[PDB]
C-alpha cells in the first residue's frame, strides 16, 4: 500500500528547482525545515492537494540571516525573508511594462492593486529607510520591479493571488518610509463638545480618510463627535511632500491641474478591480498593460494623491 | 485586563476586552463576530500603525480605552 504523496518543486535560490514528492502525514517543517509558499510561511502546515506542482522557497533555520533581515529589511519577523522569497518566484513572472513614462504591471495574480501602488510612489517624493526596500524600489522605477513587488507583499502580509487594497498595502509601506518630518495639525469643531486641535506626524500626516479632495480638508469636512453629533474638522497647517486623500469609492471628476495621480476603483467591497490615473500634457489612465489618454476623466475614484510642500490656512 | 475602544471609518465605536498577549487575528475575530462583517473584509490600525493578524496586541502598545481604527477593505 502507497504512501498518499503529491510532486512539488522546491527551491533555496529561486533559480533552481529540484522535484520532490511530500508526504502528506507531515508538515512541510517536518519534511524540509522551514518553508513558504505564494508569500505564505507554510512550515507548520501539512500538505494539501491543492498545492501539487506549486513550486515552495526552503530557508534553514538559521537566525544568522535574523542580523541581516533587521538591517536590510527592518523587520524582526523571522518568517519575512521566507515569505519574500516565496513571493519572488512569482513576481519573477510578471511583466513589467513602460507605460506613459512610468513602470506598471502587467495583469496576473490579482495584480492590480499592487500596479496602482507601483505607479502613484514613482510621483511622490518619497523614500524608504530600509536599504533592501530602497534598492528595490530604485530598481522597480527603472523597469526591474520583481523584488519590490515581492517586498510590497511581503511587508503587507498579502499572499500572491490575493485580492488587495491600495490604501491598505500604502499604510504597510509607508512605515517604512522617509516621513518622520511630515506633520499636519487639524482642528475639530463641534458646537456642544467646543473646539480642540490634534497634531499628526508620519504616516497619520500625509494619509487621510473621508474625502477625496485636498479642497474640502481646507474648508472642511464632516465627522461624527463624541457627543453623537457632527463637528467639522479643518486642515490647520500641513508641512509635507504630498498628500493621500482617500473614501469610498465614488463617481467623480478628475481635472487635469487640480491632482497628481489617482485610484480608480470599479466594482465591490467584495470583488473589484483597479486602474490608475496620473496627469501629464494630458491624463493618462492606465490599466495595467492597456493605457487609454483623455482631456477629462469621470468615474468611480476611490484615492486621490497631491504634492505639497507648506500650508498654513486662513481661518482663525 | 483591557478594555478598548475600536471605532469604524463610518463613526462607530464598540468596547472590546482583550489580554495584551491576544493576536490581532483574534481581536478582528471578536470584531467580526460583534459588527458581523468576514475577517478577510476589514483591518485595523493603531496610531497609524497597521496591525498584523500574527502579532500579539501588547506590540501595539494598547492602553486602557485607547482607539483601534477599523478600515474597510477593497477586494481588488
Ligand atoms: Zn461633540
Amino acid at each position: 500500500m502507497e504512501v498518499k504523496t503529491i510532486k512539488v518543486f522546491t527551491t533555496v535560490d529561486n533559480t533552481n528547482l529540484h522535484t520532490q514528492l511530500v508526504d502528506m502525514s507531515m508538515t512541510y517543517g517536518q519534511q524540509f525545515g522551514p518553508t513558504y509558499l505564494d508569500g505564505a510561511d507554510v512550515t507548520k502546515i501539512k500538505p494539501h492537494v491543492n498545492h501539487e506542482g506549486k513550486t515552495f522557497f526552503v530557508l534553514p533555520s538559521d537566525d544568522t540571516l535574523r542580523s541581516e533581515a533587521f538591517e536590510y529589511y527592518h523587520t524582526l519577523d523571522e518568517s519575512f525573508l521566507g515569505r519574500y522569497m516565496s513571493a519572488l518566484n512569482h513576481t519573477k513572472k510578471w511583466k513589467f511594462p513602460q507605460v506613459g513614462g512610468l513602470t506598471s504591471i502587467k495583469w496576473a495574480d490579482n495584480n492590480c492593486y499592487l500596479s496602482s501602488v507601483l505607479l502613484a510612489l514613482q510621483q511622490l517624493e518619497v523614500k524608504f529607510n530600509a536599504p533592501a526596500l530602497q534598492e528595490a524600489y530604485y530598481r522597480a522605477r527603472a523597469g526591474d520591479a520583481a523584488n519590490f513587488c515581492a517586498l510590497i507583499l511581503a511587508y503587507s502580509n498579502k499572499t500572491v493571488g490575493e485580492l488587495g487594497d491600495v490604501r491598505e498595502t500604502m499604510t504597510h509601506l509607508l512605515q517604512h518610509a522617509n516621513l518622520e518630518s511630515a506633520k499636519r495639525v487639524l482642528n475639530v469643531v463641534c458646537k456642544h463638545c467646543g473646539q480642540k486641535t490634534t497634531t499628526l506626524t508620519g504616516v497619520e500626516a500625509v494619509m487621510y480618510m473621508g474625502t477625496l479632495s485636498y479642497d474640502n480638508l481646507k474648508t472642511g469636512v464632516s465627522i461624527p463627535c463624541v457627543c453623537g453629533r457632527d463637528a467639522t474638522q479643518y486642515l490647520v497647517q500641513q508641512e509635507s511632500s504630498f498628500v493621500m486623500m482617500s473614501a469610498p469609492p465614488a463617481e467623480y471628476k478628475l481635472q487635469q491641474g487640480t491632482f497628481l495621480c489617482a485610484n480608480e476603483y470599479t466594482g465591490n467591497y467584495q470583488c473589484g478591480h483597479y486602474t490608475h490615473i496620473t496627469a501629464k500634457e494630458t491624463l493618462y489612465r492606465i490599466d495595467g498593460a492597456h493605457l487609454t489618454k483623455m482631456s477629462e476623466y469621470k468615474g468611480p475614484v476611490t484615492d486621490v494623491f497631491y504634492k505639497e510642500t507648506s500650508y498654513t490656512t486662513t481661518i482663525k | 485586563p483591557l478594555s478598548i475602544l475600536v471605532r469604524n471609518e463610518r463613526g462607530h465605536s464598540n468596547i472590546y476586552e482583550v489580554f495584551l498577549t491576544q493576536t490581532v487575528d483574534t481581536l478582528k475575530k471578536k470584531v467580526s463576530q460583534r459588527e458581523q462583517v468576514h475577517e478577510d473584509q476589514f483591518w485595523l490600525s493603531f496610531e497609524g500603525r497597521p496591525m498584523e493578524d500574527k502579532e500579539l496586541l501588547g506590540e501595539y502598545g494598547l492602553k486602557p480605552q485607547c482607539t483601534v481604527i477599523k478600515h474597510l477593505r477593497l477586494r481588488g
